[PDB]
């Protein structure tokens, strides 16, 4: 018996599988910033923005229309920053669409074992707003750091 | 020119047939005597009575748009 | 060429809309009690003859035009 | 034999016989009077 | 905010409209206008999906049960999610 | 005076190995349905959410997401296994609404005490034309 | 226990059931009340599972229908052999295969159709055939029309025997149910007696007849002066002159000195330079080895004697932790359901047909087959279409099994239950795979088209641009090119000429096969192929899995396998049945096979087919434009459709004008299908009401009340006419293009 | 595909897509406010007709202008 019902419940639309409920996979998912409920959403947003803005620079620089010119390092990186300016904007709209000022967090207040848990502040107006601001700051910081590493400090790289 | 003008007449007559049938059966027919109670645009009347797809006058307009496009083409 | 094609497609769409809005009038605004034995109610009285004669004209035109074209080909 | 004649009287078999006879007549007419565009007998 | 299911007086009394309902909208109530001494009724049209199985089994010349599609909810759109 | 049977939360559930067709977020933010029946023998039935389950002897309770699923399962139980079934609707607030037999008797057969809703005392062709109901909220079939 | 269980005279041979239409079921034998009954009479004619609930009568009807199909196939084969004997230029084609077009059909001189009798060569006027029967007959050693006449007479006799057997095994001596459920003996006999003994007999024919006759033909000997095939059997020295090992008899076989037979049993590989096909010695050794393998593979399953394997025990022995009880219960499912067997066999036969088409194009097994470009194109396209149709029918009948023959109360399988429990995960993952493949396969074409239209050719996904090279396929080609060096030292040459090297076979100034290059264009087309196949799989598997129930209709199995809808409720429940999933997947199979055959045609016309000059240069048909043009949709529209349609639109007034007429008619039928596909029944019924009034006015309305076609029948007519038109268009276009220039 | 393929297949596909989004880690954080459903039958007919008409007009306009501008006469 490797495939179990979802938390012993066969009438919930899901299953327990080694890809779903492995201890290593559960640990890795729990240590991600999006699942750090007790931490300030500003810090988790900063981390998420840093990672995503850092990874976004590469495709824009290497596959942009100016990838074979001198302006490959700057303009494509700028495009990555522009995407962050788009992405956070989308997040902001989500924060206005879903959560209201007067309502508390809508995150689940229980765990798998059924014990009482403080709900995550991310699923709230203030929490999502702080998360989006941290995402924007981390995104622009990560784009700047990627540009500094590849083209300002001139670290050796394979550049794909 | 004779053949293409007669094809043009065929297209005009067929599009008129579709549109006039929709307009005159809009209020009802033997299959759906109370079509007027269901408005201008409704999907169908279910699979009963043999099947009632494209029974509304809006669907007659939708079918006749294809024939109008073919005629103008 | 662009002007002719543009205005002919516009005219076809507008005629299709004319027939569609006539059907809309029949569903929504037509009053049988105020239109008894009119020239408008008598269309619904003999709608079968109109639709069948339109069907005959379209079928005859399509049959013979397609037959002549296929014969030539 | 009555059942076989009833089967021969059904729609596809009778249609096949009738249309085959008609097609044969038209083909023989087109062989003996080929390339007919007008009616010149009158 | 539900599909409108209406019962007319031409109802014979056959319960096929009720047996053909997958959401328990219709039921059979007593009546006196037919031999069967019963007529259909629609008290739970809030659960009506609009499948029109009820009027696909009505044997009259035209349907004594009529489902008019109307404003749609989560249980009228057949949404399990 | 028929009284609705109360829901028993401690009712055991059929033996099922888990499926992806079960409940979703709609069961949490909105209502979900619960069907209870009484199996006289431990047998195997087919779930409406795909797959097969093994009902246990005695009372059985199953939670589904739609009323149509509950009614389809109940019809299968009544036709194939001849089991009496009742299903309820449960809200996130904990409210339970006893749904299917509104008077303890199946809706197909006539039972006294039912009131007529949506009853029109005319033939279907005697409906009022839409032009006579224009600019009023009343529909021709509602009159 | 495995005996011959047969009941005598179960069904009386009479014409009473001929006189009554629709006798097989009850709702139809009552007589027609409307016109729809007629269509129903042609819809439930071969649905034996709905006529009766007894498996024995269903199985007997299946057996006799198979006999009738075999009789029809034998009749068709007799017709082809007769039309190759009379009304053919096979004897003329034998002398000059590289300049005389094969022809086996002549039209009669009526209404000016005699223009279709084209100058195919060899003093013959007739329709050029592309079925490749001439190559089969040359590979079989047939050098005279009398042999073809004898084969036609024998096939007529065999068709009569099949028809008599079909009548006998249903009306006189019908097998019992336990006779059909003896799957072990059936598998043993069909692996050892049908495939094994058939391969052994064909190897014997190739060794004793095809090899010496083909050696004489390739030696330049005139066909009428070649000794008759029986003369090489009665005279062993005549065969021994060509192959000296025949002087030793069968003693090297019985003494295990098989290496003495290395003159007519060779593992040579490659192609014959004289004929452009596979070596017939290679085919003889191949069929011998296949016969041995099938004969020792047919003594596996258990029967009346205790030795052997039990299929039930083999299935029950395989069960894992993930799958639980495993394959237990599948034997009872497969032995009591004809639809499951039909699904499995249809899938396997469609895949087999597809791999057959690929291996025939890659290795031509008949003499002068590769240099016949029309035959190659026709065979590849035809077997691609057959395979796609059978693969679609596999899911079509798997859905019927799930709706009708599936139940977990009895005949319960754990694997099928676990598949049905996580069907949402399978469908969603396949949906994501389809979206990802569609984007990263077709958006690349859109990107290339936009970059070329914007004047940015350096930004495309081309060979002279951003390169997407198939490194894995090129590595496989390189590995198979050097297979005779290290991995297969017993093979003289490689298994095909389509991998690499300096090898090139050209017969009669035409290229037979070349090392096929693989580049970015092949990469894009192959990923397009994968995307189309995955989408068709998604549609068919979704239909199979949700044929019983879903979150929308929990009681879809009660509605049936083939029903139109469940009304306009739940927002609309149109095409929820699995039959509609098959109807949708038919279009996607058509799309996938059309893209595949377009790829094959353009790639072989640009990089393989062509002509060889006396100096040594090679000039292809389209000049190798596939590498630079096929990467854009505009390239496919212009350099493939527009450029190669000039041979089918200009065929009027010549012998290929029938292809132009079929081009136009197929376009017409494809357009005609859209009327059924886009419309609905209610409008047509309301129009039929007015036509019925017009007929009733003149007392000419029929008693059978005219009714519009049903929703399912309307969809079926639409998809049938759609497939017919869209396939006949490609048929006419391919045939005219490859006959006019090839 | 808005004209040939119809609603139930797409609704049953959207149900599985909604299940996949509700059970995908790092994506259950983002939830829809409006429940995704398939296109309505009349809505899908209109969408298919709009795509059909746009294709008709744009294709013939491109062909006409390109033919009469690559050679003016
Ligand atoms: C569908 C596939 C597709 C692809 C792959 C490309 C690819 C390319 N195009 Mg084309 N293009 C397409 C379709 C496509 N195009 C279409 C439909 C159009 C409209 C006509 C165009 C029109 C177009 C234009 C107008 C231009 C391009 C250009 C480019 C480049 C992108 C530049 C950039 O800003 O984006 C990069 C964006 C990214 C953020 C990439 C995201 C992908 C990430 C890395 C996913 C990796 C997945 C990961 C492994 C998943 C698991 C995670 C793990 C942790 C578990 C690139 C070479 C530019 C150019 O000319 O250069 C050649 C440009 O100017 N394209
Ligand atoms: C290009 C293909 C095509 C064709 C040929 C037709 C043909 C026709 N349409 Mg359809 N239609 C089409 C596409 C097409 N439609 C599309 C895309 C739509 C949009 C959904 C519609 C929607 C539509 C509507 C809404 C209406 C029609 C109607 C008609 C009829 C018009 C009158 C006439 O021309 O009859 C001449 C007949 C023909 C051209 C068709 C027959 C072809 C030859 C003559 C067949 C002879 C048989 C031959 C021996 C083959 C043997 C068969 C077998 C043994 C092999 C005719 C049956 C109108 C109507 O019903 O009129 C009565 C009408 O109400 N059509
Ligand atoms: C639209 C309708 C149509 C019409 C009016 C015609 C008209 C004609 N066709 Mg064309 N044709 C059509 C469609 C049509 N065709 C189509 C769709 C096809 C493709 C299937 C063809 C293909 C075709 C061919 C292949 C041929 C014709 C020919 C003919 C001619 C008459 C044949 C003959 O000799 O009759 C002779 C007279 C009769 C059979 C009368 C019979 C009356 C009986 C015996 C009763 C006597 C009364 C007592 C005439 C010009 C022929 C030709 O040569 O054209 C110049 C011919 O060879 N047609
Ligand atoms: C697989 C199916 C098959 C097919 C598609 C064809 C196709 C064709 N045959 Mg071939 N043929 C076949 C099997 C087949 N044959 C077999 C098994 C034999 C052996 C007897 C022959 C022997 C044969 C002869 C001897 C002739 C043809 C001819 C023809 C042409 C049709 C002429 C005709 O029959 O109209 C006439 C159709 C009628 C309906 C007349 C009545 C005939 C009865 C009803 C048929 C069944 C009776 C036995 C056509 C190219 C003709 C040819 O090509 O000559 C140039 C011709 O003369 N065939
Ligand atoms: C070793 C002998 C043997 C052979 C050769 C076959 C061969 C065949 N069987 Mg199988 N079968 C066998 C044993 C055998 N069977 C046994 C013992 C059983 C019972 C367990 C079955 C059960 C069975 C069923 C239920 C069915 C078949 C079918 C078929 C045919 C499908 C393959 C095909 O058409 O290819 C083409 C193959 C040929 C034309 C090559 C020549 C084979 C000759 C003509 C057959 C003579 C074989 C026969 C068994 C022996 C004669 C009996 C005697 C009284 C005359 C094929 C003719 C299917 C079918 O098509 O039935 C009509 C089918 O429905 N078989
Ligand atoms: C996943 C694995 C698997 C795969 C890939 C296949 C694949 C194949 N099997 Mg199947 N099979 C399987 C599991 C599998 N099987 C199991 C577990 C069983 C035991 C129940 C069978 C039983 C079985 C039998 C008994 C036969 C096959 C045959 C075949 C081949 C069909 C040939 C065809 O295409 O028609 C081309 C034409 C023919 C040769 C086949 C003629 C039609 C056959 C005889 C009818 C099938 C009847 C079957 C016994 C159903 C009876 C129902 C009964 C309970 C009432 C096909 C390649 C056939 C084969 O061996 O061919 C060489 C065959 O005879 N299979
Ligand atoms: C290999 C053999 C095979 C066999 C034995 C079966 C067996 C069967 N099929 Mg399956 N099927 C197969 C392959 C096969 N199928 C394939 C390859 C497909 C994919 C297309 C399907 C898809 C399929 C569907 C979609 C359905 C079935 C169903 C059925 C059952 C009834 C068939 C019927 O009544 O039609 C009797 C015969 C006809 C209706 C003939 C129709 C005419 C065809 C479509 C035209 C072919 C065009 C022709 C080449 C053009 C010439 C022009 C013309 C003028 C002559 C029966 C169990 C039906 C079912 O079980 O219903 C519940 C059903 O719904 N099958
Ligand atoms: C010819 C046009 C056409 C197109 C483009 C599609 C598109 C699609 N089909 Mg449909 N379909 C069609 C005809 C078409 N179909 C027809 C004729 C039928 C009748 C049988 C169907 C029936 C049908 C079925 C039955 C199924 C589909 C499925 C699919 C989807 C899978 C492909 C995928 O997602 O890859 C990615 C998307 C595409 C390749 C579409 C083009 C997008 C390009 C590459 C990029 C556009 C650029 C970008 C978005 C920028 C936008 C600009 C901005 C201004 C908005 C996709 C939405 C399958 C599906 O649902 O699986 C997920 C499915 O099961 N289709
Ligand atoms: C991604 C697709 C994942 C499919 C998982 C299927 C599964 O349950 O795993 C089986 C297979 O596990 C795998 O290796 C899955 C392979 C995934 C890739 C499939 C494509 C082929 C490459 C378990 O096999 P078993 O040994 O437990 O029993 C098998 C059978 O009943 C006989 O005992
Ligand atoms: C010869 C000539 C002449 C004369 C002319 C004429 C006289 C013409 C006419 C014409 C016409 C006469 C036309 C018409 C047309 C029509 C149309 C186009 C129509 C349409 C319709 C519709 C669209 C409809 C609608 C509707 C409906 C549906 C129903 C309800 C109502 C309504 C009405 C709304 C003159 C001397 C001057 C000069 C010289 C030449
Ligand atoms: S298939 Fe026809 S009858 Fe059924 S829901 Fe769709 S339009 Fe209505
Ligand atoms: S509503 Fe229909 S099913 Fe019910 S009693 Fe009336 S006629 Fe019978
Ligand atoms: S439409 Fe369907 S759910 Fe509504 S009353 Fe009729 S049968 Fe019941």
């Amino acid at each position: 018996q490797v495939i179990q019902p979802l938390n012993g419940d066969p009438f919930i639309g899901g299953l327990e599988t080694p890809v779903t409920s492995s201890p290593l996979i559960a640990w890795y998912l729990s240590n991600l910033p999006a699942y750090r409920t007790a931490v300030n959403p500003l810090l988790r947003g900063v981390e998420v923005g840093l990672a995503h803005g850092f990874l976004l620079v590469g495709p824009f620089v290497k596959a942009g229309p100016l990838r074979n010119t001198e302006y490959a390092g700057a303009a494509g990186s700028l495009a990555a920053a522009g995407l962050v300016v788009i992405l956070s904007m989308c997040l902001t709209m989500y924060g206005i669409a879903s959560f209201k000022e007067g309502e508390p967090s809508i995150a689940p207040a229980l765990t798998l074992t059924g014990r009482k848990k403080q709900p995550d502040q991310l699923q709230s107006a203030d929490g999502w707003a702080k998360f989006t601001g941290g995402f924007f700051f981390g995104g622009v910081s990560g784009v700047t750091w990627a540009c500094f590493l590849m083209y300002v400090l001139d670290l050796p790289y394979y550049f794909k | 020119d004779f053949l293409v003008h007669h094809a043009i007449a065929l297209g005009l007559h067929t599009t008129t047939l579709i549109l006039v049938k929709g307009a005159l059966d809009a209020r009802g027919s033997k299959l759906m005597p109370d079509k007027k109670d269901f408005g201008y645009s409704f999907p169908c009347d279910g699979p009963g009575r043999g099947g009632t797809c494209d029974i509304s006058a809006w669907d007659a307009f939708y079918l006749a748009v294809f024939w109008m496009l073919n005629t103008i083409g | 060429a662009a002007l002719y094609t543009h205005h002919q497609y516009i005219a076809g769409f507008i005629m299709t809309g004319a027939f569609a809005h006539g059907a809309i009038f029949f569903i929504r605004d037509y009053n049988p009690e105020q239109n008894e034995d009119n020239v408008l109610a008598r269309m619904l009285d003999h709608k079968e003859a109109i639709i069948s004669h339109l069907s005959w004209a379209s079928l005859f035109l399509g049959f013979h035009t397609l037959g002549l074209y296929v014969h030539n080909d | 034999m009555r059942d076989f004649k009833t089967y021969l009287s059904v729609a596809p078999v009778l249609s096949t016989l009738w249309f085959g006879s008609l097609a044969g007549l038209l083909i023989e007419i087109n062989r003996f009077f080929p390339d007919a565009l007008t009616f010149p007998f009158f | 905010m539900s599909h409108s299911v209406k019962i007319y007086d031409t109802c014979i009394g056959c319960t096929q409209c009720v047996r053909a309902c997958p959401t328990d909208v219709l039921e059979m109530i007593p009546w006196d206008g037919c031999k069967a001494k019963q007529i259909a009724s629609a008290p739970r049209t809030e659960d009506c999906v609009g499948c029109k199985r009820c009027e696909s089994a009505c044997p009259t010349d035209f349907l004594s049960v009529r489902v008019y599609l109307w404003h749609e909810t989560t249980r009228s759109m057949g949404l399990g999610y | 005076g028929f009284t609705p049977p109360e829901l028993d939360p401690n009712t055991p559930s059929p033996i099922f190995a888990g499926s992806t067709g079960g409940l979703l977020r709609k069961a949490q933010v909105e209502e979900f349905y619960v069907i209870t029946w009484e199996s006289p023998k431990e047998q195997i039935f087919e779930m409406p959410t795909g797959g097969a389950a093994i009902m246990r002897e005695g009372p059985n309770l199953l939670k589904l997401a739609r009323k149509e699923q509950c009614l389809a399962l109940g019809t299968r139980l009544r036709s194939k296994y001849k089991i009496k079934y009742q299903f309820y609707r449960v809200f996130p607030s904990g409210e339970v609404q006893y749904l299917h037999p509104k008077d303890g008797v199946y809706p197909e057969k006539v039972n006294p005490g039912r009131q007529g809703v949506g009853l029109n005392m005319r033939s279907i062709g005697k409906n009022v034309s839409p032009i006579e109901v224009k600019f009023t909220g009343k529909q021709p079939y509602d009159l | 226990e495995v005996k011959i269980l047969v009941d005598r005279d179960p069904v009386k041979t009479s014409f009473e059931a001929w006189a009554k239409p629709g006798h097989f079921s009850r709702t139809i034998a009552k007589g027609p009340e409307t016109t729809t009954w007629i269509w129903n009479l042609h819809a439930d004619a071969h649905d034996f599972d709905s006529h009766t609930s007894d498996l024995e009568e269903i199985s007997r009807k299946i057996f006799s229908a198979h006999f009738g199909q075999l009789s029809i196939i034998f009749l068709w084969l007799s017709g082809m052999y007769f039309h190759g004997a009379r009304f053919s230029n096979y004897e003329a084609w034998l002398s000059d295969p590289t300049h005389i077009g094969p022809s086996a059909q002549v039209v009669w001189p009526i209404v000016g159709q005699e223009i279709l009798n084209g100058d195919v060569g060899g003093g013959f006027r007739g329709i050029q055939i592309t079925s490749g029967f001439f190559q089969i007959w040359r590979a079989s050693g047939i050098t005279s029309e009398l042999q073809l006449y004898c084969t036609a007479i024998g096939a007529l006799v065999f068709a009569a025997l099949m028809l008599f057997a079909g009548w006998f095994h249903y009306h006189k001596a019908a097998p019992k149910l336990a006779w059909f459920q003896d799957v072990e003996s059936m598998l043993n006999h069909h692996l050892a007696g049908l495939l094994g003994l058939g391969s052994l007999s064909w190897a014997g024919h190739q060794i004793h007849v095809s090899l010496p006759i083909n050696q004489f033909l390739n030696a330049g000997v005139d066909p009428k002066e070649i000794p008759l095939p029986h003369e090489l059997i009665l005279n062993r020295d005549l065969l021994a002159q060509l192959y000296p090992s025949f002087a030793e008899g069968a003693t090297p076989f019985f003494t295990l000195n098989w290496s003495k037979y290395a003159d007519f049993l060779t593992f040579r590989g490659g192609l014959d330079p004289v004929t452009g096909g596979l070596w017939l010695t290679d085919t003889a050794h191949h069929h011998l080895a296949i016969a041995i393998l099938f004969l020792i593979a047919g003594h596996m399953y258990r029967t009346n004697w205790g030795i052997g394997h039990g299929l039930k025990d083999i299935l029950e022995a395989h069960k894992g932790p993930f799958t639980g009880q495993g394959h237990k219960g599948l034997y009872e499912i497969l032995t009591t359901s004809w639809h499951a067997q039909l699904a499995l066999n249809l899938a396997m036969l469609g895949s087999l047909t597809i791999v057959v088409a690929h291996h025939m194009y890659a290795m031509p097994p008949y003499p002068y087959l590769a240099t016949d470009y029309g035959t190659q194109l026709s065979l590849f396209t035809h077997h691609m279409w057959i395979g796609g149709f059978l693969i679609v029918g596999a899911a079509a009948h798997a859905a019927i099994f799930m709706v009708r023959d599936y139940d977990p109360t009895t005949r319960y399988n754990d694997l099928l239950d676990r598949v049905l429990r996580h069907r949402d995960a399978i469908i969603s993952h396949l949906n994501w795979a389809c979206i990802f493949l569609g984007f990263h396969s077709f958006g690349l074409y859109i990107h290339n088209d936009t970059m070329s239209a914007l004047g940015r050719p350096q930004d495309m996904f081309s060979d002279t641009a951003i390169q997407l090279q198939p490194v894995f396929a090129q590595w496989i080609q390189n590995t198979h090119a050097l297979a005779p060096s290290a991995t297969a030292p017993g093979a003289t040459a490689s298994t095909s000429l389509t991998w690499g090297g300096s090898d090139l076979v050209a017969v009669g100034g035409k290229v037979a096969l070349l090392p096929i290059p693989l580049g970015t264009a092949d990469f894009l087309v192959h990923h397009i192929h994968a995307f189309t196949i995955h989408v068709t799989v998604l549609i068919l598997l979704k239909g199979v899995l949700f044929a019983r129930s879903s979150r929308l209709i929990p009681d879809k199995a009660n509605l049936g396998f083939r029903f139109p809808c469940d009304g306009p409720g739940r927002g609309g429940t149109c095409q929820v049945s699995a039959w509609d999933h098959v109807f949708l997947g038919l279009f996607w199979m058509y799309n996938s096979i059309s893209v595949v055959i377009f790829h094959f045609s353009w790639k072989m016309q640009s990089d393989v087919w062509g002509s060889i000059s006396d100096q040594g240069v090679v000039t292809h048909i389209t000049g190798g434009n596939f590498a630079q043009s096929s990467i854009t949709i505009n390239g496919w529209l212009r350099d493939f459709l527009w450029a190669q349609a000039s041979q089918v639109i200009q065929s009027y007034g010549s012998s290929l004008s029938a292809y132009g007429l079929f081009f136009l008619g197929a376009h017409f039928v494809w357009a005609f299908s859209l009327m059924f596909l886009f419309s609905g029944r209610g409008y047509w019924q309301e129009l039929i009401e007015s036509i019925v009034w017009a007929h009733n006015k003149l007392k000419v309305a029929p008693a059978t009340q005219p009714r519009a076609l049903s929703i399912v029948q309307g969809r079926a007519v639409g998809v049938t006419h759609y497939l017919l038109g869209g396939i006949a268009t490609t048929w006419a276009f391919f045939l005219a293009r490859i006959i006019a220039v090839g | 595909m808005f004209l040939i393929s119809w609603r139930g297949y797409w609704q049953e596909l959207i149900e599985t897509l909604a299940w996949a989004h509700e059970r995908t880690p790092l994506a259950n954080l983002i939830r829809w406010r409006d429940k995704p459903v398939a296109l309505s039958i009349v809505q899908a007919r209109l969408v298919g007709l709009a795509h059909f008409s746009v294709g008709y007009i744009f294709t013939y306009a491109a062909f006409l202008i390109a033919s009469t501008s690559g050679k003016f006469g």
